[PDB]
RNA sequence: CGCCGCAGGUGCAGAUCUUGGUGGUAGUAGCAAAUAUUCAAACGAGAACUUUGAAGGCCGAAGUGGAGAAGGGUUCCAUGU
């Protein structure tokens, strides 16, 4: 199926290091970005403002180490455009992240 | 589309300063045709355009 | 219009013109050289690479300062580039020349770039401010552009 | 329609300014019209009746 | 400034007058030889006399 | 989607219902002009009969905007039309012999019957009218019988124009160049689909190309001019403005506010006259129709001594056969002229009645 | 509103609207315009209606 | 324009010559002083730069704030391109 919707955790850490201070979220978001392009496989992405929100709750160069996201991939059914999906990806609040599975949510 | 205008108008009407203005950034069309004071008066009534509150300092701390 | 090179024949033919279009003349002539030959939809292919970065322009003649790339080892040379704005001109007149072919009643998925040629256009004045009070040109460098495509398969 | 400064010359100084007067309230109304819009005709009559102004000032002077 | 003087201030005003374009049937009109107004003026580029 | 058209009876009916009102109201004028009356009078006598009429029609319905479609508009032998004065403007006078036209439109449910008429007032028993003003008249109404014969689907409307333009040059005359005739839907006057009237270049490259349609109303108009066709303005008040419901601007005067809601509640998109109201109505209109809100009307005028002609009427076109619903009272007895039609195709257009 | 000569006082601007329009005013303000003109606002007495005065001059 | 005479402001590669135009350099140097941007939407042919909203920052009242003098002179304000 293509309207599928899938829970992921990403290592921010792992994507954003090495990266100076003044760049650290921007990168942070280029990455998430570029993740839910390598899964998805459609290159519209749209970033929920609350993830972006989650992405800069510490600053520009503290950004958290894991973030817990939810790519739900859409029918952009609604516009004349080239891109016949879209990924939309929201950001999804935890306590902890050990023990956190890749997991196909339900809509 | 543009709300330069608008702003500038609801911060004069609301003796705020324009920190403090907030359009609803849905009915743009509707605040887009406010070109007078007495149009940005009637959005303010509205609840179109509102005053946010200001920003926190506590003195608690220094209490 | 007098184009340089008439076609062939001008039955199986269609041409576009530009006049003082702001893009570089170099990297405009570098581009047409890449493109000048193709079929026109393998051209269209090439110049939307070229504006992605996916396929490179080789630089040739003007090619003082170019980068090196890995991408111009399809053509035989080294210094390639990605010319976006000369790509999309180029684009627009190519899409203006399949319209004219259209006009022309002859079919367009035959057609072949056989001539294409850039030509500087009048310089544009500008001004720069130097270091001890003085003035430089800051001058554009336009270029007109014609195309002459023709049906061969 | 217009006047002359020959048929003028008759008239004594009582009718003569009270001509100058009707010519200056006109000109005051075309005038308006020029500024309201008003139409072709209108703003082409400008001229006429300033020139009748300055006919008519000029047989009295 | 604010503070002028009556001379002053009708000077700016011919200069203010007399800098707009010309009028576009001007160009019809038989034997012109007029293309654009060359005496304009721009506040930051030229400055006046006074 | 939710647009009214003929499909339906009740539709029928009401249409039915503002030929007839019009028909009646235009009667009653041709008959009460007379020698020695005033126009002002007559524009006032023509909203107050319709006012009434339709006020009592559809009593057990107190929901629908009915009335006035288009205000009474008198023309007599200087104006072309869209003339209604005030009370303050200077009247004019009806004397013997004079050609007045009139235009005057209802409106039932948003749908439009709106028709002009041009006759002769004061005519004597026995009596034949002459003159050059004598062929205008009888090539406007050979225009009507032409466009009502020629309205159908199938024929294009570049065709009507060029059968008015054939009849004008075989009466010697030329209508007034830029006119426009429009199809009437529900709500609007000044439809999309437009009739053009002696066209130049530019009227022409800016007019539409469109084939004739089923299910829908036409106000074809003939207007038509003794003279060479040219018409200005002479420096008079525009008296009818029409609201355009498209464009929105913020008024900031408290009169034109005020005019602009009265506009709304009254007269929401038809075209009105100043004399429905006067005062602050005189200030109120050039605040909005400087910011296009209000289509002005303006009074247009022939060369002095010329005279000039109209017939108009609202024709709706059914699948086998259109029909007309307003008819103007004129008589081919009581008017003649020294010239008939010469065209053969003109001809067979006018002998077969619709 | 009224554009008046330059050289007119607003004794002048009084008399001469009170004389060619035959109504009363209260006051005149007056200033000069960027354009050299200058303009004179004739605030009219009480029991003169400046709508119905601008009707009669025709400038509505 | 040729021929017979007449008369010159009569022949250019240079003068760091005069004026005008054009090259290579060269798609080069460079567009690096004052911490910093990001997400979504709208308008639009087109958005890193416009507008709105959200976030993260800065000026930190000796301000990147609010008002004036001198000077400027319409830059002010709407609408449109
Ligand atoms: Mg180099
Ligand atoms: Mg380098
Ligand atoms: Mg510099
Ligand atoms: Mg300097
Ligand atoms: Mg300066
Ligand atoms: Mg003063
Ligand atoms: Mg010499
Ligand atoms: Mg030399
Ligand atoms: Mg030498
Ligand atoms: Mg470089
Ligand atoms: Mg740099
Ligand atoms: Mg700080
Ligand atoms: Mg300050």
């Amino acid at each position: 199926n293509e309207v599928v919707t899938r829970e992921y955790t990403i290592n921010i850490h792992k994507r954003i290091h090495g990266v100076g201070f003044k760049k650290r979220a921007p990168r942070a978001l280029k990455e998430i970005r570029k993740f839910a392009m390598k899964e998805m496989g459609t290159p519209d992405v749209r970033i929920d403002t609350r993830l972006n929100k989650a992405v800069w709750a510490k600053g520009i160069r503290n950004v958290p180490y894991r973030i817990r996201v939810r790519l739900s991939r859409k029918r952009n059914e609604d516009e004349d455009s080239p891109n016949k999906l879209y990924t939309l990806v929201t950001y999804v609040p935890v306590t902890t992240f050990k023990n956190l599975q890749t997991v196909n949510v339900d809509e | 589309s543009m709300l330069r205008l608008q702003k500038r108008l609801a911060s004069s009407v609301l003796r705020c300063g324009k920190k403090k203005v907030w359009l609803d950034p849905n009915e743009t069309n509707e605040i887009a045709n406010a070109n007078s004071r007495q149009q940005i008066r009637k959005l303010i009534k509205d609840g179109l355009i509102i005053r946010k509150p200001v920003t926190v300092h506590s003195r608690a701390r220094c209490r | 219009v007098r184009y340089s090179l008439d076609p062939e024949n001008p039955t199986k033919s269609c041409k576009s013109r530009g006049s003082n279009l702001r893009v570089h003349f170099k990297n405009t002539r570098e581009t047409a050289q890449a493109i000048k030959g193709m079929h026109i939809r393998k051209a269209t292919k090439y110049l939307k690479d070229v504006t992605l970065q996916k396929q490179c322009v080789p630089f040739r003649r003007y090619n003082g300062g170019v980068g090196r790339c890995a991408q111009a080892k399809q053509w035989g040379w080294t210094q390639g580039r990605w010319p976006k704005k000369s790509a999309e001109f180029l684009l627009h007149m190519l899409k203006n020349a399949e319209s004219n072919a259209e006009l022309k009643g002859l079919d367009v998925d035959s057609l072949v770039i056989e001539h294409i040629q850039v030509n500087k256009a009048p310089k544009m004045r500008r001004r720069t401010y130097r270091a001890h009070g003085r003035i430089n040109p800051y001058m554009s460098s336009p270029c007109h552009i014609e195309m002459i495509l023709t049906e061969k398969e | 329609a217009k006047i002359k400064a020959r048929d003028l010359r008759g008239k004594k100084k009582e009718e003569l300014l009270k001509q100058l007067d009707d010519l200056k309230v006109e000109l005051s109304q075309l005038r308006v019209a020029k500024v309201t819009g008003g139409a072709a005709s209108k703003l082409s009559k400008i001229r006429v009746v300033r020139k009748s102004i300055a006919r008519v000032l000029t047989v009295i002077n | 400034s604010s503070h002028k003087t009556f001379r002053i201030k009708r000077f700016l005003a011919k200069k203010q007058k007399q800098n707009r374009p010309i009028p576009q049937w001007i160009r019809m009109k038989t034997g012109n030889k007029i293309r654009y107004n060359s005496k304009r003026r721009h506040w930051r580029r030229t400055k006046l006399g006074l | 989607q939710q647009e009214q058209t003929i499909a339906e009876d009740l539709v029928v009916t009401k249409y039915k219902m503002g030929g007839d009102i019009a028909n009646r109201v235009l009667r009653s004028l041709v008959e009460a002009s007379s020698s020695g009356v005033s126009v002002l009078s007559l524009c006032e006598k023509g909203d107050a009969m319709i006012m009434e009429e339709t006020g009592k029609i559809f009593k057990k319905e107190k929901e629908m905007k009915k009335g006035i479609a288009f205000p009474t508009s008198i023309s007599v032998n200087n104006c072309v039309c869209h003339f209604s004065p005030l009370k303050s403007d200077q009247d004019y006078i009806l004397k013997e012999g004079d050609l007045v036209k009139i235009d005057l439109g209802v409106h039932v449910d948003g749908f439009i019957a709106n028709v002009a008429h041009t006759f002769v007032v004061d005519v004597a028993q026995g009596t034949q009218v002459t003159g050059r003003k004598a062929d205008v008249i009888k090539a406007a109404h050979l225009c009507a019988e032409a466009a009502l014969r020629l309205v159908k689907p199938g024929n294009q409307n570049t065709q009507v124009t060029e059968a008015w333009n054939k009849v004008a040059h075989s009466f010697n005359c030329t209508p007034i160049e830029g006119m426009l005739s429009h199809q009437l839907k529900q709500h609007v006057i000044d439809g999309e689909k437009t009739i053009i009237q002696n066209p130049t270049d530019q009227q022409k490259k800016d007019h539409e190309k469109a084939e004739f349609e089923v299910h829908e109303v036409y106000a074809v108009d003939v207007l038509v001019s003794s003279g060479e066709g040219k018409a200005k303005d002479a420096g008079q008040r525009t008296t009818i403005y029409k609201r355009d419901p498209s464009k929105q601007y913020g008024l900031k005067m408290k009169t034109s506010r005020a005019f602009f809601s009265e506009v709304e509640r009254r007269f929401d998109a038809m075209p009105f006259t100043l004399r429905a109201f006067e005062k602050k109505a005189r200030m109120g209109v050039v605040e909005c129709a400087k910011h296009e809100l209000l289509q002005p009307f303006n009074v247009l005028y022939e060369k002095e001594g010329e005279f000039v002609a109209q017939f108009k009427f609202t024709v709706l076109l059914m699948p086998n056969g259109p029909m007309r619903i307003t008819s103007g009272p004129f008589e081919p007895d009581l008017y003649k002229s020294e010239m008939e039609v010469q065209d053969a195709e003109l001809k067979a257009l006018l002998q077969s009645s619709a | 509103v009224f554009i008046v000569d330059v050289k007119a006082n607003k004794h002048q601007i009084k008399q001469a609207v009170k004389k060619l329009y035959d109504i009363d005013v209260a006051k005149v303000n007056t200033l000069i315009r960027p354009d050299g003109e200058k303009k004179a606002y004739v605030r009219l007495a009480p029991d003169y209606d400046a709508l119905d005065v601008a009707n009669k001059i025709g400038i509505i």
